[PDB]
DNA sequence: GCAGACACTACGAGTACATA
DNA sequence: TTTATGTACTCGTAGTGTCTGC
């Protein structure tokens, strides 16, 4: 069995808070936070890929470089985060003595607290009400909607955005001056467009463009990924001129091997998300697409009943 | 070679004094002085106040070079305190400014030696200054015997209502399934005078306790043969277990009258 | 050691001044827990205009960051009582609540024998936090709650966030009903104004409106929001405020009325509306609470004003509109709702039952929003069917 | 007016275990002759019957028949209570709405006595239906609780059958089978563990595994159990006590 | 006649060698030859391997004609051996293409067979041999001292790291309420040697382990009063308890270091 | 040696959520 | 009093097995 060489991924992680690149008040603030010590409960939020995790660990190690193996918990949902588990773990921790530096807490780390009980959550509100000047709670979830309103309400809410372009054309730069490859700025254009703002996913298509081909080109680019599903579908349904859209779907999503589901959900989330047309035509065509959502879930999957869907979707766009 | 190496000679010894409270409290401070080693603990319901002291003639070896707090939780220590053999020798080791402590069983044997490091929790618990008073009544029976009694009448109610008047004690217990009482009379044993009760009549006494309280004091039964237990109207109960240099005095305090 | 505490903590209020907003409250608790004594020689029997001689517990509810526990723990401690604060920490079944503070309803402490001129030293207040964190409904610890209340021989003080859980139905009446609301802009000024001071920040006195309306009130975030603002930057000014309000928007979950109301405005369905607030919004609005959103659209889809005709087509064309979509989403929640339980439904829901039908009848209303009669509708009617189907069996 | 004075508390200790699970509530219809007793499990197809006379008693009085419903939970309470060397005592009133329960030592140095109130239940109806039983074994108690325990274990229907002086049960399920056959040994030395049947009529009957199990729960009561089979009589799985016995009335499953 | 014919003397022993790696395991298959019962299965998790072998000296007449498969559920199997006695002696019984086999409970102080058939299964594992033979440490130590110390050592943490020195065998168990350290040091029992240790140090070994498994690896602590540790780098620690004809030897898979 | 006393894994029953 | 399977969690429960000491 051959050996496997370190994923890019994890090979250029980022172990300083300037290395990641992204919403510069955020990481300011979090090198404030580093330079001061004083770190208050924190609830960073956003989509997923854009730095969230990679953030807190390197502020973790920066606050605590000599004492990270004893004073950082972490935990995720790989754990048994119940309330037995959090109430044991989590006490025992937050009254452990450990003589940190003077101005650094404890910090306890929990990845993806989004799939966390809701009971869990109510026993660490108390827990972080009662030990805060020795130990500081640090969340990392994609939504904080799932984060009850009491921990919201003691925490300090950190909101992270999807990177620009430039940013993760500056990282990808970085990245390529690092190890050596030869690239068209073509195929870094690709690259970015097939990311769109998930800086996780632009490293993996560049690591297996590479691997695939050695030259970063746009016909490599679009060889290993192909173009996304939300786009083809969004130009089916934009798209007047009923054949066309026929033929945009019996070309690139029938033939290519997409199921009819997966046609229907993102057709459902392209018009919720649309905002070209007005709002009665997008519910209109919500009300068709829903009709053929049952259909295929009821069983009737085939390529008319999306032919089907697209007739009646063009018979409301031209007004009857 | 450090700063505390109280040593106790008999392992069990300190595994039973740490399970005689282990239920009703986790969290207990171990003040370290010279003299020996005193601990006092409240309970999560601040009705139970688990005082303890061990003298220095409990102990092996014990030198303690200056006065400390020594917070630990009890569930922690009694998973350690698991580990070793009745020929072992706890060897309790801390530190200057301790964040854990060194629990060495030693054995005769030199070939086996197990060490095992307890990390101590901060605990902020303020000091209570008991004070000496006289009760209306001591009495003092065996542990074993008390302990039957008190199961006894717990499986009949949450509640008992002790009473001692004209020479009687009169353990009885009312719940909703029935009503309960044990009748006992002071004597002495010339066979074995351990199985004897004793009891000085001052005051009359009318005080009530919980179950589940006198279940989690009883649970410490074995450390002592008898008990010597102190009511006063006006106070609370003082369940007190003699060790061979020590003590572990429970303070219950009675219900409403 | 200081200056390594919480904002929340160091600057926490010491004595019944300090507590910010909600007087009325806190005096009216306090004047509760000062009067218990001769209520408990009186066996609760006569009370007074407030009528707290007859409430033998009370309980405290309103939003969070407003000192629910801060204000109870002032009045316990000031008055010589000692306190004993319970949690959903700590398991609160019906097992370890029998076995927990059972024995402590009717017993006395110890502490304050030693601790001791003080007359209410020997006596216990409970305070358990958090009861709403019991989400155990039958035999979850709340009937073992109802029968403390109906007998303790100490005081019982409970705190939570609000009332309209169906779990929270059995103190409808046996415990008081003292309630916090938002605290006054001009306390809560006064109070950042000594922490400005304190904390050598610039705090500007017109900014702080909007960070109190931008937090919904919850002053222990806003403390927070200041402190992690004073970090890297300790002034602030007109020119930041902007983006720190859309940068720490409090985004709370609505309450089931605020969802219709907000749902039944006819201003989020203009042009201007639709690009401020997107359809993926409304889709978000009916997710708050898909559960009570379908039925609360229906009851009172008709009875507003609308606003959003179109040329030509009347009120009750709109509404026969709306109701066809009312009917077809029936659909879809019964096959969601089905043996094969197709969940994937869920967003078409969205759409054909709160979206599309509010999407023809919005505009000003007729009257305040109505709630779900469907629900005691249905009780009357299945009580109802439980008699038919018994007289059918006793007439054979 | 009831004196019932043991001189053990462990033979009503054991008793009261034997029938725990097959019911919770139970009218004593006490007599002067001893105490008898009738219960029917709620899904109404266990019957257990208990009969202790006055022989085993030490002392016994019961002027007036008073059928006394009570609960089996505080029962095994206070006679968990109990213990060796005691001499429970029975004690009722004329109209005793609360019984009493006295544990007398040896020693004067505790004496406990106890109550616990009469519950409504009502009287069960006494069928005495007694048809004759085709088939009759005995075999010891701790033989028939190992074998229908490891039955029990294969499968949900333990199946008996009786032909040629060889019991076959036999329990058929999804992991396996399993057949335990029981020839007629007779013991010389020790009389008391031996299996002799008396084959009338053969018969084949199948039980469920839970009553089976449950009625297992009385082996402390006699270390050899009677059982008596007929083709459409419920079966009777006897229990000899020292003066009465303590018998199992379950109607066979096809 | 059957052509599998074991028979089994004091037939606890089978019960005791099923218990060994009825939790680890709950599938297994017997090849049955004319050498004695042999066995080998891997667990769901793919960590530790359980390979077994009964000589012929264990049965007190064992004739197999051709090789046989037994594809086996071991929760069945071992609730079949749990109904009997000790004293009775277990007999397996299986016909040529078996669909099941018969197992015998027979005693001649009373007549009672019990005869129990337990279905068959198509595991269908062709596994492979074993091929390490080469270790750095090979330690023999009491099964009653190395069960003691994985118990209450698996209380604290859930690695546990076993190192070896120059005559020091040493357990560390850094967790999150502690840590610990077990030293013990080879000696020769003159009194009773079979409380004894032996080591034979050639290379440093430092291997962790996962607690879970180690406890099940003890459980079969009670088969044999010995065992017999087989340490190296790059290859799976070897835990054999030794049998009256045959063995019952472990393999486990260290953890990963990073 | 036997009976308890413990901690232990295991089974049963009930609440809660289910698309971003 | 509603949805109506499957999943996950949480609890108290009953057996089950192992260590102490009469
Ligand atoms: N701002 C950034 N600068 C540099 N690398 C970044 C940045 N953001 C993300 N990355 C890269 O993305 C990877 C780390 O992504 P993560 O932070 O683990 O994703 P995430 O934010 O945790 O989102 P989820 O919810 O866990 S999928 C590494 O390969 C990083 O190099
Ligand atoms: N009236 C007030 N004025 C100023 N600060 C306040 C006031 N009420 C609360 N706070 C702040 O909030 C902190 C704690 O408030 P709490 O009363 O514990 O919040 P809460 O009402 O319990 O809401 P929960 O429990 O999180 S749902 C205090 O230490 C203060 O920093
Ligand atoms: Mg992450
Ligand atoms: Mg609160």
């Amino acid at each position: 069995t051959l050996s496997l060489q370190l994923p890019w991924v994890e090979k250029y992680r980022p172990q300083v808070l300037s290395d990641i690149v992204g919403n510069k008040e955020t990481i300011d603030r979090l090198q404030q936070i580093a330079k001061d010590g004083n770190m208050p409960h924190m609830i960073i939020s956003g989509m997923p890929g854009i730095g969230k995790t990679t953030s807190v660990h390197c502020l973790a190690h920066e606050l605590l470089g000599r004492s990270y193996a004893d004073g950082v918990l972490e935990l995720n949902a790989s754990d048994d985060r119940g309330i037995d588990v959090v109430r044991n773990q989590i006490k025992h921790f937050a009254q452990k003595k450990l003589h940190l530096p003077p101005g650094k807490h404890k910090i306890v780390i929990l990845d993806e607290a989004d799939s966390m009980t809701a009971g869990a959550q109510q026993a660490l509100r108390r827990t972080m009400e009662l030990y805060s000047n020795s130990t500081r709670f640090a969340f990392a979830c994609n939504q904080s909607n799932k984060i009850i309103e009491p921990l919201q309400s003691r925490c300090a809410i950190l909101r992270y955005s999807k990177l620009s372009d430039e940013d993760v054309l500056k990282r990808l730069l970085q990245i390529i001056k690092l190890e050596d490859v030869k690239y068209t700025n073509d195929g870094l254009e690709a690259i970015i467009f097939t990311a769109e703002g998930d800086m996780r996913q632009a490293i993996n298509n560049l690591q297996s463009t590479v691997a695939g081909h050695g030259l970063v080109n746009a016909d490599n680019v679009f060889k290993i990924v192909d173009s996304p599903h939300p786009l083809i579908v969004k130009k089916m349904l934009l798209a007047s001129n009923l054949e066309d859209s026929i033929q945009i779907l019996r070309t690139d999503l029938w033939k290519k091997g997409y199921s009819s589901i997966d046609i229907v959900t993102t057709s459902f989330r392209v018009t919720k998300n649309l905002a070209q047309v007005k709002e009665s035509v997008r519910l209109e065509m919500i009300k068709e697409i829903g009709l053929t959502h049952m259909r295929i879930l009821e069983g009737v999957g085939t390529y008319l009943q999306l032919a089907s869907m697209l007739a009646k979707i063009h018979k409301l766009n031209n007004k009857a | 070679a450090s700063m505390l190496e109280a040593k106790f000679e008999e392992a069990s010894l300190f595994k039973r004094i740490i399970d005689g409270f282990k239920d009703c409290v986790q969290l207990v401070n171990f003040q370290c002085k010279e003299d020996g080693i005193i601990a006092q603990a409240v309970d999560d319901s601040r009705v139970l106040l688990v005082s303890l002291e061990i003298g220095v003639e409990a102990f092996q070896e014990y030198r303690c070079d200056h006065p400390v707090t020594l917070g630990m939780d009890l569930t922690s220590l009694s998973k350690i305190l698991r580990c070793g053999n009745n020929t072992d020798t706890l060897t309790l080791i801390a530190d200057n400014t301790p964040d854990s402590i060194i629990l060495l069983f030693e054995d005769t044997k030199k070939d086996r030696i197990a060490e095992y490091s307890l990390k101590l929790m901060d605990i902020d618990a303020d000091f209570l200054k008991i004070e000496e008073l006289q009760y209306d009544s001591t009495l003092s029976l065996p542990s074993s015997e008390f302990s039957k009694i008190v199961r006894d009448l717990s499986q009949l109610s949450d509640s008992i209502n002790i009473m001692i008047t004209k020479e009687t004690i009169k353990f009885v217990a009312d719940g909703d399934i029935g009503s309960g009482s044990v009748i006992i009379k002071p004597f002495v044993d010339m066979e074995h005078p351990e199985t004897s009760i004793k009891l000085e009549m001052d005051q009359p006494v009318d005080l009530t306790f919980g179950a589940k309280y006198l279940l989690d004091i009883i649970k410490g039964s074995s450390l002592s043969d008898r008990v010597g237990i102190r009511l006063s109207s006006e106070a609370p109960a003082l369940f007190q277990f003699d060790l061979k240099s020590g003590f572990l005095q429970f303070f219950l305090a009675p219900k409403f009258n | 050691r200081e200056e390594d505490k919480l904002w929340t903590v160091k600057y926490a209020p010491t004595n019944l001044q300090q507590v910010c907003g909600n007087k009325g409250s806190v005096m009216k608790l306090k004047n509760w827990l000062a009067n218990w004594e001769n209520s408990k020689k009186n066996s609760f029997k006569h009370a007074g205009k407030d009528g707290s001689g007859v409430f033998r517990a009370a309980m405290l509810y309103g939003p969070p960051g407003i000192g629910k526990t801060t204000a109870a723990h002032l009045v316990a401690q000031e008055l010589g009582y000692d306190i004993l604060e319970q949690n959903a920490s700590d398991v609160r079944s019906k097992t370890l609540l029998n076995a927990g503070v059972k024995n402590a309803l009717d017993n006395m402490s110890v502490v304050g024998y030693f601790k001791h001129q003080n007359l209410n030293g020997k006596h216990f207040v409970i305070i358990m936090d958090e009861v709403d964190g019991m989400s155990g409904g039958d035999r979850g610890g709340v009937g073992q709650l109802a029968q403390f209340c109906r007998k303790t021989s100490t005081p019982l003080i409970l705190i939570c966030n609000e009332r309209n859980l169906p779990k929270m139905r059995p103190f409808d009446r046996v415990c008081l009903d003292i309630q916090f609301r938002r605290p006054d802009a001009n306390s809560i000024k006064s109070r950042l104004m000594t922490i400005a001071i304190r904390e050598k920040f610039k705090l500007d006195p017109n900014v702080i409106d909007r960070l109190i309306q931008t937090t919904r009130g919850d002053i222990r975030q806003v403390i927070n929001l200041l402190s992690t603002i004073s970090t890297t930057t300790k002034t602030i000014n007109h020119e930041n405020i902007n983006e720190i309000s859309k940068a720490w928007e409090k985004n709370i979950a609505l309450k089931p009325f605020d969802i219709a109301h907000k749902m039944l405005d006819g201003q989020i369905y203009s042009d201007i509306g639709s690009r401020n607030f997107t359809l993926n919004d409304k889709i978000a609005l009916y997710f708050d609470d898909f559960d009570f959103t379908p039925l609360m659209i229906q009851e009172n889809y008709l009875s507003t004003r609308p606003s959003v005709l179109k040329p030509g087509q009347s009120h009750l064309e709109a509404v026969a509109e709306a109701a066809n979509c009312i009917s077809l989403g029936d659909i879809v929640e019964k096959k969601i709702r089905s043996s094969e339980q197709l969940w994937s439904l869920l967003p078409l829901h969205a759409v054909l039952s709160s979206v599309y039908p509010a999407s023809k009848v919005a505009g000003h209303m007729a009257g305040r929003i109505n709630f779900t009669a469907w629900l005691g509708q249905n009780s009357k009617s299945a009580k109802y069917y439980r008699l038919l189907q018994e007289i059918h069996y006793h007439t054979r």
